């Protein structure tokens, strides 16, 4: 709404400035405005959108974890009653986080995903959808937790199916999707064996395809392969 | 915490 | 306004939680609410107020500097015309920064300073007043720049006069005030000689009084003395 | 940039 009067190109320019200034809330607002112009996003623009919201929600998740840890400690035996404030403030942060997730999911549903026909764009958006449902799942404790988890799983699965048919095993989007879906399995779905299998198979299939790549493509792919290895090391 | 992108 | 329904003690508790979560905007809002209850602040509470706003405005200043540098580069010979966006976004950040400064100055004027009778509280608030006028001066380019600079100078000078009469030369508030007033001289008032003299004299007078201190007081004083030395090294 | 507190 607030960005309705600003040119699409100006919003994109300002998002890039906001990134340079580490003003990620501004960056996300600019990119939301750009999406709401209704035109499809280029690859560079999709990256700006994802970076902005990743940074905003990343900060909220880190804060939520600090507060949840304090709250958990407050409910241990021998802990002095300090009143409702810790729960209230964790709830405040949680609600803000859920709001950001809902905003991103809204942009994806209205109408980024439905207009995305190329594998690279569709997989990228479906990965995002899985990611923001995963963040909702991290804080979910109620009646809809199972449905939230399943929404993440379904988005990731659709992205996986397309990526396996349409993209090479070294494609950074395919790799990043697999990395994140593997984390979903480990941290959300209580499926560490699936997480480990996915990370290993993804790594090994990428390794076998590196020979086809330029130096620059090799750099991109191997960076994400190292993240897969890092997680495997953490988990084994 | 594990790596995501 | 928004914090009007929350207990003073709950606002203070939540400010401390916000600090632990590195949620400095929240921390500042909680502390603003606490000030607006109308009671004087304790030493711990004054520290919470200062930490919150220092962090918020610190981030805005860093962003403003990034954007101002890009803008300055855009006005050099041979730079391609990119339109009004860089100036607009620097202005946006600038306006937000000025707003935060105005908020802090408002709390000091209504009514923290006038109710502060003890040297330690009055000097602390007057230092803050100098600091937030200094931040306004950093971005000022118009008719009132001189008056803004003088407002910072006057606040710092009153704080200095009280600190020299009422506090020992090792007192961390006296030291921090002198550190910041020295920076004011160097960076704002175009008076590097005054800056250097102030830092040196403050350091040497503190050195001579360290013998009177406990181990813990010595730690506090020497930390700030090292900052004075760091600045002297930068400037000489 | 110089140190302030
Ligand atoms: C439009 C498009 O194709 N974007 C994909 C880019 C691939 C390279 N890249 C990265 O490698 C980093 O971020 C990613 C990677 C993969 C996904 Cl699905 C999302 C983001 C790797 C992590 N550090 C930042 C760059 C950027 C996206
Ligand atoms: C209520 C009160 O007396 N506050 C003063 C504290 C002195 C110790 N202290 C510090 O040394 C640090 O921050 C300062 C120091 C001086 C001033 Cl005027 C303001 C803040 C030194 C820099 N790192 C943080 C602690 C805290 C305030
Ligand atoms: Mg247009
Ligand atoms: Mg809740
Ligand atoms: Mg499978
Ligand atoms: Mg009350
Ligand atoms: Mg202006
Ligand atoms: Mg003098």
């Amino acid at each position: 709404g607030a960005m309705g009067s600003m040119e699409r190109a100006s919003l994109i320019q300002k998002a890039k400035l906001a990134e340079q200034a580490e003003r990620y809330e501004d960056m996300a607002a600019f990119m939301k405005g750009a999406v709401e112009k209704g035109e499809e996003l280029s690859c560079e623009e999709r990256n700006l959108l994802s970076v902005a919201y990743k940074n905003v929600v990343g900060g909220q998740r880190a804060a939520w974890r600090v507060l949840s840890s304090i709250e958990q400690k407050s409910n241990e035996e021998g802990s002095e009653e300090k009143g409702p404030e810790v729960r209230e403030y964790r709830e405040k942060v949680e609600t803000e986080l859920q709001g950001v997730c809902d905003t991103v999911l809204g942009l994806l549903d209205s109408h980024l995903i439905k207009e995305a026909g190329d594998a690279e764009s569709r997989v990228f958006y479906l990965k995002m959808k899985g990611d923001y449902y995963r963040y909702l799942a991290e804080v979910a404790t109620g009646d809809d937790k199972k449905r939230i988890i399943d929404s993440a799983r379904s988005a990731y699965q659709e992205a996986m199916d397309i990526s396996k048919k349409e993209m090479p095993p070294t494609n950074p989007i395919r790799l990043g999707l697999a990395l994140n879906f593997s984390v979903f399995h480990y941290e959300i779905a209580n499926s560490p064996e699936e997480a480990i299998s996915l990370a290993k198979t993804t790594f090994d299939e990428a390794m076998a395809d590196l020979h086809t790549l330029s130096e620059d493509s090799y750099k991109d792919s191997t960076l994400i392969m190292q993240l897969l290895r890092d997680n495997l090391t953490l988990w084994t | 915490f594990p790596a995501t992108v």
